[PDB]
């Protein structure tokens, strides 16, 4: 068991200082109040999830009741409405190239749909099994090629077009409910019960770096714009920053009065923020450098689950419980 | 399990130094055109309210 | 902008449609089946999940039936009845005792109301003999109240359990007229 | 003296009552996730108690302040019509509560299929119109009075009598508090019944109920016994209970219930 | 998908016909269709519109008051009555479906047509026969009287190109966006008020007459053609 040790001396033996001396020469960003803009309000039940697509002004929500729906952010009009087979989701895919959304959750079976038909109306155009575990994350890869993450300790990657497995890593002791997917589209992170992130590469599938820095679990994951660092929340109120190098924590972030878990977390093209979601019907906006409270995010009154900037960074879209999705700028 | 500690050990890490300061200079850099850093003029605002 | 009174258009009928949607989804009413489940089931009626529609007395109920039970519960909160059934033939008594414990007390599923049923009366009659590993007894009537007995202190401790021997169909029906009676009661504080 | 501390009163509640109406309204305007049938229930009744006071609670207190009537017989007989058709209306708005109460206690199963919106909009609009049935229509056309009266008026034009001929004041009376205030009472005393079985099933509702009676016959009462047996200085004081009463309906029904204290936190908030 | 329409003949002028436009292969219910008219020796001329709910309705700026339309989900037909018409509708008859969103393609289908016999913004194309031949970049230009620039930003302009023969093919929406089935060589640009279409290479499938047509408001007026030859 002298791997470990040894791996931990040298991990120890690097980190000669932290950053936060250094970073006490950056401006802070002060008090930014973000107050909401826009309404999305027409979902039957609690939202579970939602992204956004490449072109920053459509978006796509999934609720409780057993219907995904496709928002026109811009005129508020709801764009696509489709019920799902089954009656249970748990996440939303978008694809770069906009005409496909993934879904999945307790039914254990993924829905591929092709929005752009020669028909109007849209159906299942692929359906995706060999998961022994509910669906976590969907993130799309390709216009052929699908990454999801599943809770049985398992994630693959697969093909569209064949249908059957590509790529498989069962690194994770753990059911890994979190999945990010880099800019890069080369290397992703995931994240189970275990307090474990790990590395993931596509070509190879074969796990590059391990991360242990958190206690309880890995219930919300992101990618930094730049590639080489992630951020990761947990239910012990931390959302630690590692990088691709040196694999040691950066950032950890307290407070006494947000004890319960984080739900999701995300980032801006700057990287100078870092908007994550509590149990306390708000968003608490935190610096990625200070290491300070920044923001409120005040405007629910039920509990926030998935959350996301746009591709542009022009808007953010919180997606709460209430079966209301609002936009912030 | 052997394999992934091996491979662990042979990462190849870099100084903490470096990747903060990469870091912050990426920050700085990149914090000139996006929202949220400092308020946008509504002219340019994709929405009026 | 003349398109865009056509989207706006089909954005109405959508939220016709949505509200066709949602008076129809207001009108059911939502039951989690957890765990004699396959015969449960087909009781009720006359891969990984089964999900069921059901219309009694003109009143429609959706049944749901499913480490891995975290996120399951984590996201069944707004349901109106959590039916628990446990096999009185069994230890795997101790395991369902366990997870009745573990899911009775829940900082989210609060305000949900489980109904307990016990099946295999005729097995565990047969065998009388679970009194050799659960010396607290000091015949089958006897037998099947003392292991009620442990099972209602551990339940209890505004959920509600309703305990039944085992038709079932009346009595799920009675309990969640009562579960909704006593919700709406506390709504107006009247109870 | 007297006279002073009395219209102080008046502008008091007529303003706690305009102001209290209009905040709840606003709320659940602005509050789109309250948009439930109860909600529009209230709402209606608001809008009736506000219609209420700023018409007739005015109206009086002006004939008071003055002690004479400055204007015409139609103007006195509008502002008794408004009266009529506004207090029978949130008679019938109570009415309506109470039975949407009882059927969301009594038949809760099928509580979501039997009152829906098209079923509210129905109630509504029945009681809206049966309030203008027995209001403006008989007051405007002249049934409502008799001859002697009539040329007493026209006679007498600087103070103007609400006296009205007996039968149509018993069907009247009949029509705005009998079957309203029987069909509360039925309603309120099985769902009294139905919370004590529950809560001796458990093992208040009784304050509360008794509350919410008080403060509906403790003061509408003695108002209809006057319209009812001596018909077959007091009327001041029966008509600023009954103005009191339409004011403090709104808060106490806006209080009770957990769905609109988060609403009056919010506005308090808010300010 | 298949349309088919039925109806036409020669009638006595002044009476009552009706049109039958029935689609087979896709929903229509949740479509828009549009009836338009072509006359023998003139260009497409716009006559009807019908949203997907039925719920606002549109008529030509010609003729309003002696047209009908309406349509049948449950019957998969939606029907077009006439009545007291003029000896002038000797014209053959398109029914064609647009379905209306963001980043849609309206008018993406034509109907055969059937043949039957007895202030607002116009378009100036001034060629109207060009010679070209092979592999040479061809060049074609419309004429909007009034800007097609709208504040969202999306310039409301379509092109119908007419194959000899056979019924319109949508090629360019939105001056800006590539249609479904359409060769790459086609290309569409402008600034608002002139809008040029640009041809790397044709062929034998490329010889036809471009349409030009507008959707700002609801003239809904065409244009006038350019014919090629090889
Ligand atoms: C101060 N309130 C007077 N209310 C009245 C007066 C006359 C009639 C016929 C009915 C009602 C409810």
């Amino acid at each position: 068991e002298q791997l470990k040790n040894q791996i931990r001396d040298a991990r120890k033996a690097c980190a000669d200082a932290t950053l936060s001396q250094i970073t006490n020469n950056i401006d802070p960003v002060g008090r930014i109040q973000m107050r909401t803009r826009r309404t999305l309000r027409g979902h039957l039940a609690k939202i579970y999830a939602m992204h956004w697509g490449t072109d920053s002004r459509l978006l796509v929500s999934a609720s409780q009741d057993g219907k995904l729906i496709i928002w026109d952010s811009y005129t508020t009009n709801k764009v696509h409405a489709i019920p799902l087979r089954s009656s249970w989701v748990m996440t939303c895919a978008y694809a770069p190239s906009g005409n496909y959304v993934a879904c999945g959750g307790l039914d254990n079976i993924c829905s591929i749909y092709n929005l752009k038909t020669r028909e109007g109306n849209v159906r299942v155009s692929r359906e995706l099994a060999g998961h022994t575990g509910y669906l976590s994350c969907c993130r799309f890869l390709d216009d052929n090629q699908i990454v999801t993450s599943s809770g049985d300790t398992t994630c693959a990657l697969w093909d569209i077009e064949t249908g059957q497995q590509t790529t498989t890593f069962t690194g994770h002791t753990g059911d890994v409910m979190s999945l990010s997917l880099a800019p890069d589209t080369r290397l992703f992170v995931s994240g189970a019960c275990d307090a474990s992130a790990k590395l993931w590469d596509v070509r190879e599938g074969m796990c590059r770096q391990t991360f242990t820095g958190h206690e309880s679990d890995i219930n919300a994951i992101c990618f930094f714009p730049n590639g080489n660092a992630f951020a990761t929340g947990s239910d012990d109120a931390t959302c630690r920053l590692f990088d691709l190098r040196a694999d040691q924590e950066l950032m950890t972030y307290s407070h006494d009065n947000i004890i319960c878990g984080i739900t999701s977390v995300s980032f801006s093209k700057s990287g100078r923020l870092l908007l994550a979601g509590y149990d306390d019907f708000n968003c608490n906006v935190w610096d990625a450098l200070k290491a300070d409270r920044a923001g409120v995010l005040a405007g629910h009154d039920n509990r926030v689950s998935c959350l996301g900037v746009t591709d542009d960074g022009m808007a953010v879209a919180t997606g709460s419980w209430d079966s209301f999705l609002k936009i912030w700028n | 399990l052997v394999e992934q500690l091996k491979m662990e050990a042979n990462i190849d890490r870099i100084k903490v130094s470096k990747a903060a300061a990469d870091l912050m200079a990426y920050c700085e850099a990149h914090a000139k055109e996006d929202p949220l850093l400092t308020p946008v003029p509504a002219s340019e605002n994709p929405f009026r309210e | 902008s003349a398109e865009d009174k056509a989207a706006v258009e089909r954005s109405k009928m959508i939220e016709k449609q949505i509200q066709k949607d949602k008076q129809i989804y207001r009108a059911t009413h939502r039951l989690l089946l957890l765990g004699g489940k396959n015969t449960i089931v087909k009781q009720m009626r006359i891969s990984g999940i089964f999900e069921t529609k059901f219309q009694v007395d003109k009143v429609n109920f959706h049944m749901f039936d499913v480490d891995e039970r975290r996120k399951w519960i984590q996201c069944f909160n707004d349901v109106t009845a959590i039916i628990f059934v446990t096999a009185c033939s069994s230890n795997r008594l101790r395991a369902s005792l366990k997870l009745f414990d573990s899911i009775w007390n829940n900082k989210w599923l609060r305000d949900t109301s489980v109904i307990l049923f016990l099946n295999k009366q005729d097995l565990l009659a047969e065998k009388i003999r679970l009194e050799e590993y659960f010396p607290e007894f000091a015949e089958v009537i006897r037998a099947k109240y003392f292991i009620r007995d442990e099972f209602l202190r551990i339940s209890t401790a505004k959920h509600y359990c309703y305990p039944h021997f085992t038709e079932n169909i009346r009595r799920v029906f009675n309990d969640c007229r009562d579960i909704i009676q006593r919700m709406h009661l506390r709504q107006y504080e009247l109870l | 003296l007297k006279l002073v501390l009395k219209t102080l009163a008046l502008v008091t509640i007529i303003s706690s009552a305009v102001f209290g109406n209009l905040l709840v309204v606003t709320s659940v305007i602005r509050h789109h996730k309250l948009r439930i049938t109860t909600n529009y229930f209230i709402v209606s009744l608001a809008l009736a108690d506000t219609l209420v006071a700023l018409f007739a609670m005015t109206f009086n207190a002006s004939v008071t302040i003055s002690g004479r009537w400055l204007f015409n017989q139609t103007v006195c007989d509008f502002w008794n019509s408004c009266d009529v058709l506004f207090s029978t209306a949130s008679i019938m708005h109570l009415c309506c509560i109470s039975v949407d109460r009882y059927y969301a206690i009594i038949k809760p199963l099928e509580y979501p299929t039997k009152i829906t919106g098209r079923t509210v909009a129905i109630m509504l609009t029945c009681a809206w119109v049966s309030s203008g049935l027995i209001s403006f229509i008989p007051i405007f056309l002249g049934w409502y009075t008799t001859n002697e009266h009539l040329v007493y008026k026209v006679e007498h034009p600087d103070e103007c009598i609400f006296v009205v001929n007996k039968p149509y004041a018993i069907i009247s009376s009949s029509v705005s508090f009998w079957i309203p205030c029987c069909i509360m009472l039925f309603t309120y005393w099985r769902i009294y019944v139905e919370a004590t079985r529950q809560e001796k099933m458990l093992c208040k509702a009784a304050k509360t109920l008794g509350i919410i009676m008080g403060a509906f016959i403790l003061c509408w009462l003695p108002f209809f016994l006057w319209y009812v047996s001596i018909t077959m200085l007091v009327v001041d004081l029966l008509f600023w209970i009954g103005y009191l009463n339409s004011s403090l309906n709104p808060v106490i029904y806006a209080y009770f219930n957990r769905e609109f204290r988060q609403a009056f936190k919010e506005t308090l908030q808010a300010i | 998908v298949q349309l088919v329409e039925s109806g036409g003949g020669l009638v006595q002028p002044g009476g009552s016909r009706k049109l039958s436009c029935s689609a087979s292969g896709f929903a229509f219910s949740s479509f828009g269709m549009h009836w338009v008219r072509q006359a023998p020796e003139k260009g497409l001329e716009w006559v009807a519109y019908i949203s997907s709910g039925s719920g606002t309705i549109y008529y030509a700026d010609t003729v309003k008051g002696r047209f009908t339309i309406s349509r049948d989900d449950p019957k998969n037909t939606l029907f077009l009555q006439m009545t007291s018409l003029r000896s002038e509708d000797t014209a053959m008859y398109y029914c064609v479906r647009s379905i209306y969103y963001y980043g849609s393609s309206p008018f993406d289908f034509w109907g055969q047509g059937t043949t039957l016999t007895v202030s607002d913004i116009v378009m100036t194309q001034a060629t109207s026969s060009v010679p070209v031949t092979p592999g040479e970049s061809v060049s074609i230009s419309c004429r909007s009287s009034k800007s097609l620039l709208h504040s969202n930003g999306n310039t409301y302009l379509y092109w119908f190109l007419q194959r000899p023969g056979q019924s319109p093919q949508l090629l360019i929406y939105r001056m800006s966006n590539l249609a479904s089935g359409v060769p790459d060589r086609f290309s569409g640009s402008g600034s608002g008020t002139a809008f040029t279409l640009t041809i790397s290479r044709l062929e034998a499938e490329d010889v036809g007459v471009y349409y030009c047509m507008q959707h700002l408001e609801y003239p809904l007026t065409f244009g006038a053609g350019t014919k090629l030859e090889l």
